[PDB]
């Protein structure tokens, strides 16, 4: 079975602006050590019509991976505007952390993200070409969506 | 005058089971567009497990799939969960 | 501008109907044929094959 | 009624995906009830995401989008 599960994560500075990068704690009990290393990454999907627009705003190594419960702390830049879908920029989308050990993906979790005016004129009025520092980022903390996948460790 | 014989029709899901699958995950209100979309999407599904599943049935080298390679398959597939464990 | 999903009338969605809500006979194994399980060998075989084709794919 | 997906039209779609993998295939009836059971689990909890989805988006309509997005989120690709 899997060797590393995730306790918690914890969303910091949520809400926050649009342009304020992303700021996770992440927390995972590893059942047995791992000698190579965890690879952690954050994506955000830039569209819901492909995945053509994700973009992968950071990435992270930890190891080698002792056995116990252990916590750190993964921040990202936001991402960049001028690759977002303009239809797509304003309302909801989503945001990815995964961990990936020896190249394969075992765990995804998602958020869904609001982000919004709250300018009521904007709300109201939204120009063609969004002004993303007018966007406020909600990160769903409240609602995580967590995917495991069975991986070959070893 | 002039009685026809039918001709058996099932082809692919009704419009009332997405409705039905819709209100078991508490939507009460779907754009007329879902209905194909959702269509699209368990055809994928379908597609992907039943693809592994008949790989495993190969490898037995029978003509049967059994419950046993579905359920390998579904394995594959990735486990969703509300929440984090601990 | 959707389709309300409740729903007087949302009855209609929920009727039993025999004919289309049994499995039929043709392309099921019934009752007896080769149901041998994948053993080891097999098994860890397919998920190399499935795995190596995901690389590929 | 707890009626999701009707069980024969269900199994004439799975035959008729299997067609194209493999001709000549046989499936235990248990088989087809595994498959009918994740795919409608599966269903259910992509339109559950849907409707989070869509009410923080202060709708009360749900749309293709936000079925893509709540596959994206699964890992679909």
């Amino acid at each position: 079975m899997a060797k590393v599960s995730v306790l918690n994560v914890a969303v910091l500075e949520n809400p926050s602006p649009f342009h304020s990068p992303f700021r996770f704690e992440i927390s995972f009990e590893c059942s047995e050590a791992l000698a190579d290393d965890l690879e952690w990454k954050i994506i955000y999907v830039g569209s819901a019509e492909s995945e053509e627009f994700d973009q992968i705003l950071d990435s992270v190594l930890v190891g080698p991976v002792p056995a116990g419960r252990h916590m750190f702390v993964f921040q990202a830049d936001a991402p960049n505007p001028s690759l977002i879908p303009e239809t797509d920029a304003v309302g909801v989308t989503v945001v990815l952390i995964t961990c990936t050990y020896h190249g394969q993906e075992f765990i995804r979790v998602g958020y869904y993200v609001n982000n919004e005016y709250l300018n009521p004129e904007l709300r109201e009025n939204p120009p063609m070409k969004p002004d993303f520092s007018q966007l406020q980022r909600n990160i769903l903390a409240s609602n995580p969506r967590v995917t495991r996948f069975h991986i070959n460790w070893d | 005058r002039h009685r026809k014989v039918l001709r058996d029709n099932i082809q692919g899901i009704t419009k009332p089971a997405i409705r039905r699958l819709a209100r078991r995950g508490g939507v009460k209100r779907i754009s007329g567009l879902i209905y194909e979309e959702t269509r699209g999407v368990l055809k994928v599904f379908l597609e992907n497990v039943i693809r592994d599943a008949v790989t495993y049935t190969e490898h037995a080298k029978r003509k049967t799939v059994t419950a046993m390679d579905v359920v390998y398959a579904l394995k594959r597939q990735g486990r969703t969960l509300y929440g984090f464990g601990g | 501008d959707g389709e309300e999903l409740i729903g007087d009338g949302m009855e209609r969605d929920y009727r039993a109907i025999p004919e289309l809500d049994a499995y039929e006979a043709e392309g099921l194994a019934l009752d007896d044929e080769d149901v041998e399980e994948l053993t080891a060998s097999q098994r860890e075989a397919a998920e190399r094959a499935m795995r190596q084709r995901d690389r590929e794919a | 009624t707890e009626l999701l997906i009707r069980k024969l039209p269900f199994q004439r779609l799975v035959r008729e995906i299997a067609q194209d993998f493999k001709t000549d295939l046989r499936f235990q009836s248990a088989a087809i009830g595994a498959l009918q059971e994740a795919s409608e689990a599966y269903l259910v909890g992509l339109f559950e995401d849907t409707n989070l989805c869509a009410i923080h988006a202060k709708r009360v309509t749900i749309m293709p989008k936000d079925i893509q997005l709540a596959r994206r989120i699964r890992g679909e690709r």
